[PDB]
């Protein structure tokens, strides 16, 4: 699976 | 050619107030701005207001 | 547009519906490469104008050396009517124009 | 030396000796392009030079305000105005001979009288 | 040799070759001209920049928004614990012998049910679910025991 929460720069 | 002299003033840089707080001022926004990221993932994850 | 790379089965015959070699028929034409000023640059780029209409003239002595251009009367008078073309390489090699455009898909 | 640059890919030439004509051919390490050089000589090496004493001369020398004028003869045009410098060698053994730059003429000749 | 390159074809065509480079520099005698000057010129004397904007107002007004304040915030901008505990509704055991029946339907139709998607067809507590869920099936995911499944 994935962290659900990431950051786009 | 000649080495490059270190002394010659020509080659060296006065950081007034104005610069000094740039620099300052840089480094507390981006901890700012990584404190905003962080609260918003935990508000996410932690499903808070 | 991704696709396979050597294509030794043949699928280039009917994903692609034209040849995929490029037109080695128009390179047999002229073309002067102008760099223009920023004023200039900046109202002849704009892809909402040229219509098609006569921006001018181009004037080359009949004993060459000396190349200039004369605009037409619709900059509003506000720049120069008169241009002085300046060769910088009266010689140009190994400089080419090539287009580039989508293939169909179909067939 | 009169560095010599190959033909078909521009890559530096080296001199290689060829038996069948005891001469002097200069091949490409990598493209495999042979040219007969023209001079014998391939390498020098100078422990006392004198290439730059007159390093920085243009056309436009005599538009320097920092550069010293003087009144001495330029022996090509028999003019009184120049602009003369010492020797741009960084080195601490060269002499202080002079170099002067004519402002008519362009001419540099040297205020040396003990070889010239 | 390499079997895969990955290539991406497009439709190209050769439509002249250079011949001249030029450069076009504007007539210092035309009429028109020493307006170019001045336009470059104002090229540099341009200042798009603006400085800072200073509130006039009262300094006890510009602050009742910060802090501590009456006023409350009425956005609804990433209110996840608001949209999700908005949703709430309870349910009620029902009889052994039709929620009973139910549950060999659902696990004729798969094999592997997870919990959350049996409560949602179930929509019955799990209370009593849990009681006949562990005489019928078994948990490794809960999955119907051998004794009924090898049937
Ligand atoms: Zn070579
Ligand atoms: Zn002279």
């Amino acid at each position: 699976l994935r962290r659900k929460t990431r950051q786009l720069k | 050619k000649d080495q490059d002299d270190r002394d010659h003033f020509g080659k060296k840089r006065l950081d007034l107030a104005g610069p000094l707080l740039a620099q300052l001022f840089k480094t507390l926004f981006k901890k700012l701005t990584k404190d905003i990221f962080r609260y918003m993932q935990r508000t996410v994850e932690e499903a808070h207001d | 547009e991704v696709f396979d790379g050597n294509d030794i089965e043949n699928n280039e015959t009917k994903v692609y519906e034209e040849s995929l070699d490029l037109d080695l028929e128009r390179s047999n034409r002229q073309v002067w490469l102008v760099r223009l000023p920023m004023f200039l640059a900046e109202k002849w780029r704009d892809r909402n104008n040229l219509h098609g209409q006569e921006l001018g003239k181009i004037r080359i002595n009949k004993d060459g050396s000396k190349i200039t251009l004369l605009l037409n009367e619709n900059d509003n008078d506000s720049i120069p009517h008169e241009y002085d073309l300046e060769l910088t390489k009266k010689v140009v090699e190994n400089e080419y124009v090539f287009t580039e455009q989508n293939l169909k898909k179909y067939q | 030396t009169t560095f010599r640059f190959c033909r078909d890919c521009n890559n530096m030439l080296y001199p290689r000796e060829d038996k069948e004509n005891n001469r002097l051919l200069f091949e490409c390490r990598t493209c495999s392009y042979v040219e007969e050089a023209g001079s014998p000589l391939v390498y020098r090496h100078e422990l006392i030079t004198n290439i730059g004493e007159t390093a920085g001369v243009v056309q436009d020398i005599g538009s320097d305000p920092t550069l010293p004028r003087s009144d001495r003869e330029c022996p090509k045009c028999h003019s009184r105005e120049n602009v003369f410098f010492q020797s741009q060698q960084r080195r601490k053994d060269t002499s202080m001979v002079l170099f002067f730059v004519c402002l008519s003429c362009s001419h540099i000749f040297t205020s040396d009288q003990k070889n010239k | 040799y390499i079997p895969y390159v990955k290539t991406i074809p497009k439709k190209t065509a050769i439509v002249g070759t250079v011949c001249h480079e030029c450069q076009v520099m504007p007539s210092m005698n035309d009429p028109n001209y020493h307006k170019i000057v001045e336009q470059r010129r104002n090229i540099v004397k341009l200042n798009n920049k603006e400085r800072i904007t200073t509130l006039d107002e009262t300094v006890g007004v510009t602050m009742s928004h910060t802090g501590m304040s009456m006023r409350s915030d009425n956005s609804n901008f990433l209110k996840v614990g608001r949209e999700k505990a908005k949703s709430n509704i309870k349910s009620i055991r029902m009889p052994k012998k039709e929620i009973l029946d139910y549950l060999f339907k659902l696990f004729d139709e798969y094999d592997y049910w997870s919990l959350k998607g049996l409560k949602e067809r179930t929509r019955q507590p799990e209370a009593h679910l849990k009681e006949c869920l562990d005489k019928v099936a078994t948990l490794v995911k809960y999955t119907l025991r051998p004794e009924y499944k090898k049937l």
